[PDB]
């Protein structure tokens, strides 16, 4: 841990700079080095972890597409062979993208979220366990694919179970896993039925106790609701 | 591609 | 060098894939391995190595920029301490600048510029050295500060005197060199005047230039002349 | 900030 030697405060000071400065690969390493303090943390705290990781994977994931896009039209009948490159880049993108989703599972297990117990923190990062997991399954064409979208799948569902239960149907947490989730049935799990079924149940049981909110809580369910609302119209 | 949080 | 076991055409494959992806720091360490082959660069090439590390640096000058206004800041009178975090992270920001940039000195010095006989080359190469010069000035205080902005002035003056002893004024390397030594004078030598006089007698030669073009030269041209107007729009 | 190339 290059972290080690820097104060939990510092860190988590110098991971808000960093998102400041757009330099989200150095947030996620302050961020890491905070959870392997080995304390819980806070909302907010929870939230730079998940900001800063999710900008770096996501950077990592429009590359490998780009990149695979290129390297199936090198595939077609008529391309000119151009020899290894474009395999081998997409793969050593590919490779740096797993590395990053095996360091956030690592985070998760060791030991985020066995010392989870509120619903607001265990919700949150059973929703990103599969989340990662999701991102391994995007790119997995193996033996192991399979059991990596049961993996997300299984974390995915640990999730609902518990926000259903804990959790009102407005919760933005609850609402961003069912949002993730949906994608996850419609994009991994080849079950776009049951990806529009889950994010229309979800949107309709919010819609009904938006009138037990406050205008803030009010703006920040319905920003969730409307992306539900946007993938909906993608897919029907 | 699809909206994600 | 970690690129010193891939081919020299397989690593500028590789860079033209990197910036497809926006991968510019994958692209950069592609082509720093290309110029570590020891032949000279072509045209094409040449350009892959500036857009790679132009859009490095240009992070970290974005990035450095921000701490440092958050830094003065802290330090104005009624701001409450917060310890040394945000001038540590600024010069950790700082110090990967001043890396990035001793590493495009360094292939220019060894040996880009010696080898470089064409005014194509040798404006360009000289142009780099000035704007890297130019980005260690903005980020100097201390003894060394005046040595570094002459080493900048020193560098885009041999190119402009090559620039108008061998290139058309039209050319778009020479109208890039004179944009960019103008903006030094005006934001490192303290001359808005030089600044000034220099992007206009650069714009109104390139003018009287143009007729002898084609179209696709008077539009390289034309973009980079409307870079000198809209710098003179801002400074008078 | 002024355009540079
Ligand atoms: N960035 C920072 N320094 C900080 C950010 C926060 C914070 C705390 C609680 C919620 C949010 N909410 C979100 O970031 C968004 O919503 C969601 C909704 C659901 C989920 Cl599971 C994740 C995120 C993201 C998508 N668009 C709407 C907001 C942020 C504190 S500090
Ligand atoms: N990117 C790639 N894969 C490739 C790019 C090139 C290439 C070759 C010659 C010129 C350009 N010109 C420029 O990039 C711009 O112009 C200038 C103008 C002057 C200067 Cl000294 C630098 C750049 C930049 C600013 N806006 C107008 C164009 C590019 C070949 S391959
Ligand atoms: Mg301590
Ligand atoms: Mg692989
Ligand atoms: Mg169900
Ligand atoms: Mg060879
Ligand atoms: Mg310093
Ligand atoms: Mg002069």
């Amino acid at each position: 841990g290059a972290m080690g030697s820097m104060e939990r405060a510092s860190l988590i000071q110098k991971a808000k700079l960093a998102e400041q400065a757009e330099r989200y690969e150095d947030m996620a390493a302050f961020m890491k080095g905070a959870v392997e303090k080995g304390e819980e943390l806070s909302c907010e705290e929870r939230n730079l972890l998940s900001v800063a990781y999710k900008n770096v994977v996501g950077g990592q994931r429009a590359a490998w597409r780009v990149l695979s896009s290129i390297e199936q039209k090198s595939n077609e009948e008529g391309s000119e062979e151009k020899g290894p490159e474009v395999r081998e880049y997409r793969e050593k993108v590919e490779t740096e993208l797993q590395g990053v989703c095996d360091t956030v599972l690592g985070l998760l297990d060791s030991h985020l979220i066995k010392e989870a117990g509120d619903a607001e923190s265990r919700v949150f990062y059973l929703k990103m366990k599969g989340d990662y997991y999701r991102y391994l399954a995007e790119v997995a064409t193996g033996d192991d694919k399979k059991r990596i979208i049961d993996s997300a799948r299984s974390a995915y569902q640990e999730a609902m179970d518990i926000s259903k239960k804990e959790m009102p149907p407005t919760n933005p947490i609850r609402l961003g896993l069912a949002l993730n989730f949906s994608v996850f049935h419609y994009e991994i799990a080849n079950s776009p039925e049951e990806a529009i079924s889950l994010a229309k149940t979800t949107f309709d049981e919010a819609m009904a106790d938006l009138h037990t909110l406050s205008e803030d809580s009010y703006k920040d369910s319905t920003l969730i609701m409307q992306l539900l609302r946007d993938n909906l119209t993608l897919w029907t | 591609f699809p909206a994600t949080v």
